[PDB]
């Protein structure tokens, strides 16, 4: 039917299966990329056609970047498993949204490992949010609703 | 009641009387336009501002 638009968006974050409904205001989303890995075995006398083995699938990896706020039950998540104190898995649920602030679809990315956490530089020449490039691996995606 | 010695230190000047040396040479010229002495600026600034 007709295309949607992608600038409204959600996430919420479960923080072992506790919801966390203070930090859906994200500036931007990485998109979720899956990759099925594929071993060309090419053989014998067929010279003239390919022939394509599957293998495992790569899933991508979700950045997502946030102007940096006040600190929230978030925040406290990746700083405590950056600074080696517990290895903790959160649950992401992406989702779009209506004009009638409805989901479409959802994105539900399971054991997500927040990996790396990285701020924007300071300046003082130029005039800019100081954002929150923080950037986190899921190691499954379930994808649900209509309209993908 | 000025005189013709005050205007002469007080008045300003008009253009339209002039003379042009280019080199050794006189030139008389219509209009000469166009000459100034500009710089550009550098400008820093640091954190506490």
């Amino acid at each position: 039917y007709t295309p949607v638009v992608s600038h409204r968006f959600m996430a919420s974050f479960i923080f072992n299966r506790i919801p966390d409904p203070l930090d859906i205001r994200f500036q931007r989303i990485s998109g979720l990329s899956r990759e099925l890995q594929v071993t060309q075995y090419s053989e014998g006398g067929e010279n003239a056609r390919n022939n394509y083995l599957a293998e495992k699938i790569q899933h991508g990896t979700l950045t997502l970047e946030r102007g940096v706020m006040t600190v929230s039950p978030l925040t406290w998540m990746f700083d405590r498993v950056l600074s080696g104190e517990k290895i903790a898995y959160a649950d992401v649920v992406v989702m779009l949204l209506n004009e009638n602030s409805l989901p479409l679809s959802s994105w539900t990315l399971s054991n997500a490992l927040p990996v790396r956490w990285q701020t924007s530089d300071f300046d003082a020449n130029s005039n800019a949010i100081l954002v929150n490039t923080l950037e986190l691996r899921y190691q499954d995606m379930r994808w649900l609703g209509v309209k993908i | 009641s000025t005189s013709t010695s005050q205007i002469a230190v007080e008045y300003p000047i008009p253009v339209y009387r002039f003379i042009v040396s280019v080199g050794d040479e006189k030139i008389p010229f219509n209009s000469v336009s166009g000459l100034d002495i500009s710089y550009d600026t550098i400008e820093y600034r640091d954190g506490v501002g």
